[PDB]
RNA sequence: CCCACCCAUACCCCGCCCUCAGGGUAGAAACGAUGCCCUGAGGAGUAGGCGGCCGUGGAGGUCAGUGACGAAGCCUAGGGCG
RNA sequence: GGGACCGAGGACCGCGCUCUGCAAGGAUGCUGGCGUAAUGGUCACCAGCGACCCGUCUUGAAACACGGACCAAGGAGUCAAGGUUUUGCGCGAGUGUUUGGGUGUAAAACCCGCACGCGUAAGGUGAGAGCUUCGGCGCAUCAUCGACC
RNA sequence: GAGACCGAUAGCGCACAAGUAGAGUGAUCGAAAGAUGAAAAGCACUUUGAAAAGAGGGUUAAAUAGCACGUGAAAUUGUUGAAAGGGAAGCGCUUGUGACCAGACUUGCGCCCGGCGGAUCAUCCGGUGUUCUCACCGGUGCACUCCGCCGGGCUCAGGCCAG
């Protein structure tokens, strides 16, 4: 794909930023993020707070969590650990619960500033099935 | 006469659009791009005293 | 000024039009091109000695497209404000006053265009 | 054309008419050509034929593109890992069939030759030994190459 | 923030009140547009730093944007009228466009616009009489 | 309005008739017979047609038309005597002659410069036919107009050099 | 049996059009980036599928748009663009 | 040595050579006539070569058959309900104001109290995108052994 | 009271003396058909004609608006102008003839002299505005500096077809 199917102006800016990064860097992280900005919404399933909490259980703490999707809230999780999450969108409850725990929420353009090469990052995807 | 003349729009999207319209009204370049003669007025979000 | 920018020679691959099939025979059929949809018509099958079919092969050079023989590109103009839009394009564009512009407004457009050095395609209509 | 000769011509990169390729003689390759005899004329080229084919009609397959061989840097960038760094190394590889003939020949885009100057023969679709143009001419392919170049 | 030159271009690239569209090209009526062409380089109202030249009674009137007054239109344009020699006008305009990092890409375009206005202010030569040919000449 | 608009009305005399109940085809042929003639010659000819002394040639509308020796003057065999058409043409020629007298022209020098016959809106009359059909008998009227008028170098250097030498010698 | 010659849209070289594919383009002297530049290949086409563009009636905003010094419409062995 | 067709690009950069330079990543130099219907273009006609009348239907295909005197205007996959797939948008374990009520510059726009429709109330091993402090960590998904109801 | 409706083959069959004219024994069936001009100012008068009308003359901004009335396409027809035509015409490629035409060009740029006509010449000082180092106003700068014109010389670039 060359042009995203979305009509969002800010999504076009994100694509333009990461198209520049993918061309001028050798990081496969930037190519994955760029290609995920192009795909459809059904191809970008939501990632819940429970799923991200599972994936940093072992040793992936103090890392940057990056999903090119919307981050949702889960009522099954009673305690939310401190984490660094960057995503396309956050729900009102998921953003509040992350900030209440003590973590920080980022956008994809802030991620480019902080981690232009995807260093120390945990990249996840939602359940396709 | 049964032709679905009216359109159902989510109240969330209606309020999103109004917020975007208000924000664009504070942007000086967009005022000129829409045909408004904004050259002799200061403070594009022009606030006049309620006493006047 | 009157002289246009230096350009490659203007070539036209085909000069005559693409007449519609059997439009020479019927008055109801206009000469405007229509693609024949029949399965046995010899125009569609490209038999020799028949009318040609328009195609992208006849496409004119990109560097010479939309240029009149003088080497300018026509820009339709309705008032004096339109010719000042051409101030930066003396050598690349020419002014074409619209068919509904009055006689007195035409004099103003031509007077301004001469000041700007912009060529007018129809400067002698109502003179 | 029957399906069997069609596949061989695709495998020999003989897609259009007057396309020429270099093949090293081998029982694996000899039998392939013997099946496409009613469509090909082949023989043994000399040094002049190899030299003028590469110099005048030599194009390389660089990243899937047909790039003319106008400089030694083109050959070295694509065939320098085998020891071929110039135009004469490429000719030497093809003429004196060396260890890297497969890489040198496949690098060479199939040659696009003109129709012969002087014609083929009164009847060109008979075997060469019957007065035609098809089959093995052996050292007579050089005279044909001069006409098509 | 949410508003930038990149956003205003995205909002206003396809349609504007300044846009003129025909078959032979797209023009712009923006007063801060040096070449009157629709492009991000030349869209004055989009850009934070931009230039524009308009004729005066004698000379040129150059307007530049003030970055610290983007929300005050009445005090957002730095206006200089050049009524001296043509060469002095070109020197100031080019220095205005390049000596401090204020749209050095528009240096050549700005000087050309000043030249065209000064040339257009010159007296006009009378056109030669029209010559008839062939059938028209014989009638 | 008139069709021949290149004639100044001050130097000419004109006459006109509209919705005239005569055969269009017959009137067209007899108008063509007197085209370009003198006024007095046409008047004598049109009278002779009524008395069957001269015949009007049928050029275009002559399908299955008889032959006479009076057509030999025109070079055709098919000629006829449109009496009704001649009478209408006589009246218009007399009227145009009267208009010429009022203006002051010379009637002995007038020629028929322009004569035209056009078609009028058709009239209708239904006749009775067998097998359940009613046949129409549409008439064919015509318009007539006529006007009377008085009878009355960029040579090359080689080309220039050659011409100078030839002029000297 | 031998020599030369004739010509297909077929083969070779060059120009132009379009499509596809592969590359470049920001401490921006910077861009209809939906753009521009470089290289290579390809071009019949019914049913069918996808994309762009043209035209008509009406609506919103916009061109401080055109017009009795003449809108629209109609005629044109008068031109320009595609 | 004698002809023919062509001159694409537009500051420099490269490979090079016979180096005060050059035929080396694409034409320059000198000269003449004319500067107007002269080149060029549109029509009509003559001339040389070329060229079946369209559509429908049937059939492997033709042929037959059917419709066609001419022109202008009109003229045929639309609307509604219910399913369903894909794209964009909002919110997201929730979502849906517009039956209704309350304002209004009054069929617009703005707001929402109670129900209601649809949905919801944690392992081992091998691959595997992507990170890496080079030791390893491992999304989604698949294969296998699981665990629970 | 309104319309993102239709605009005289549309919209109700009916924008008009329309459920009328007309058809059928009857029940019933059922059309076509709007527009001169701001104002009739709807052509006095003269002449030819039996008349219908025609021609002058006149009203009018217009009769190229005369109640066969806004604008007035095509099929079809007349006249005039041009051309072609030994059992079809029409169509494609390429010249030629004849008629008819759109462009292009008319000079610009820059140097060297001479005659001028005028102080927005460089610098410095004050004020102001800005992109904070760049400008603009006022003064100084009253002439080998600067700006426009005119008269010469020269360079370069300029249209078409060619060698």
């Amino acid at each position: 794909r060359k042009a995203p199917k979305s009509d969002n102006v800010y999504l076009k800016l994100l694509v333009k930023l990461y198209r520049f990064l993918a061309r001028r860097t050798e990081a496969p992280f930037n190519k994955v993020v760029l290609r995920r900005l192009f795909m459809s919404r059904i191809n970008r399933p939501p990632v819940s707070l429970s799923r991200i909490a599972r994936n940093l259980k072992n040793g992936n703490e103090k890392k940057t969590v990056v999903v090119v999707a919307t981050v949702t809230d889960d009522n099954r999780l009673l305690q939310v650990p401190k984490m660094e999450v960057a995503a396309l969108r956050f729900t009102a409850k998921a953003r509040a619960r992350i900030e209440a725990a003590g973590g920080r929420t980022l956008t994809l353009d802030q991620l480019a500033l902080e981690k232009p090469t995807g260093a120390n990052t945990l990249l996840l995807r939602g359940p396709k099935n | 006469i049964w032709r679905k003349w009216h359109v159902k729009i989510n109240q969330g999207q209606k309020r999103f659009a109004t917020a975007s319209a208000l924000a664009a009204s504070a942007v000086a370049p967009l005022l000129m791009a829409r045909g408004h003669q904004v050259s002799t007025v200061p403070e594009v979000p022009l606030v006049v005293d309620s006493a006047a | 000024m009157v002289a246009a920018k230096k350009h490659v020679p203007i070539v036209k691959k085909r000069t005559k039009r693409f007449m519609r099939h059997q439009s020479d025979r019927f008055k109801c059929l206009d000469s405007a091109w229509r693609k024949p949809k029949g399965i046995d018509n010899r125009v569609r099958r490209r038999f020799k000695g028949n009318l040609a079919m328009p195609s992208i092969g006849y496409g004119s050079n990109k560097k010479t497209k939309h240029m009149m023989p003088s080497g300018h590109k026509a820009f339709l103009v309705h008032n004096v404000k339109d010719v000042e839009l051409l101030l930066m394009h003396n050598r690349t564009y020419a002014a074409e006053i619209a068919h509904n512009v009055s006689s007195r407004k035409r004099i103003d457009i031509i007077t301004r265009a001469k000041q700007l050095g912009v060529k007018v395609t129809n400067a002698k209509a109502k003179v | 054309i029957p399906p069997k000769p069609r596949k061989i011509l695709q495998l020999l990169r003989l897609r259009q008419i007057n396309n020429g390729v270099f093949v090293k003689v081998t029982k694996a390759t000899a039998e392939m050509i013997k099946i496409v005899e009613p469509w090909v004329a082949y023989g043994y080229p000399n040094l002049k034929s190899v030299r003028e084919l590469i110099y005048k009609r030599g194009y390389g397959k660089v990243n899937g593109q047909r790039i003319p061989l106008t400089d030694n840097a083109i050959i070295e960038e694509n065939l320098g890992k085998y020891g071929i760094i110039c135009i004469e190394d490429l000719i030497h590889e093809i003429f004196t069939v060396g260890p890297n003939f497969k890489q040198a020949a496949n690098f060479l885009w199939p040659f696009k030759l003109s129709n012969p100057n002087g014609g083929f023969r009164p009847r060109k679709f008979k075997h060469f030994i019957e007065g035609g143009d098809l089959g093995n001419r052996e050292e007579h392919i050089n005279a044909l190459i001069r006409a098509m170049n | 923030s949410n508003v930038s030159a990149d956003l205003i271009w995205e909002v206003s690239r396809n349609y504007n009140s300044f846009l003129v569209k025909q078959r032979t090209g797209t023009f712009s009526r923006d007063a801060l547009n040096l070449t009157n062409q629709h492009s991000r380089k030349h869209a004055g109202f989009v850009n934070d730093k931009a230039l524009g030249i308009v004729p005066a009674e004698k000379g040129v009137k150059v307007i530049a944007k003030k970055v610290k007054a983007a929300n005050k239109p009445a005090s957002s344009l730095y206006t200089v009228t050049y009524k001296s020699t043509a060469r002095k006008a070109y020197k100031a305009i080019a220095s205005q466009a390049a000596k401090h990092g204020y749209r050095a890409d528009l240096r050549q375009a700005a000087v050309a616009r000043a030249s065209a206005i000064l040339r257009s202010q010159r007296p006009v030569k009378p056109e030669p009489p029209k010559k008839l040919r062939g059938a028209a000449a014989r009638r | 309005r008139y069709a021949a608009t290149e004639i100044a009305p001050t130097k000419s005399a004109r006459a006109r008739g509209s919705y005239l109940r005569v055969s269009f085809k017959n009137t067209r042929e007899t108008a063509q017979a007197i085209n370009g003639w003198k006024l007095q010659r046409a008047l004598t000819f049109l009278q002779n047609v009524i008395d069957k002394k001269e015949a009007v040639p049928m050029r275009r509308y002559a399908g299955s038309t008889g032959r006479t020796a009076q057509g030999k003057q025109w070079g055709v065999s098919r000629a006829r005597w449109p009496v009704k058409s001649a009478q209408f043409l006589i009246g218009l020629l007399k009227n145009a002659e009267a208009n010429a007298d009022a203006k002051g022209l010379d009637t002995g020098n007038l020629i028929i410069k322009h004569i035209q016959v056009n078609q009028a809106p058709k009239q209708r009359r239904r006749t009775y036919r067998a097998h359940g059909r009613i046949n129409p008998y549409m008439s064919n009227p015509c318009h007539i107009e006529l006007i009377l008028t008085e009878a009355e170098s960029h040579l090359s250097s080689r080309q220039r050099g050659v011409r100078i030498r030839r002029a000297l010698t």
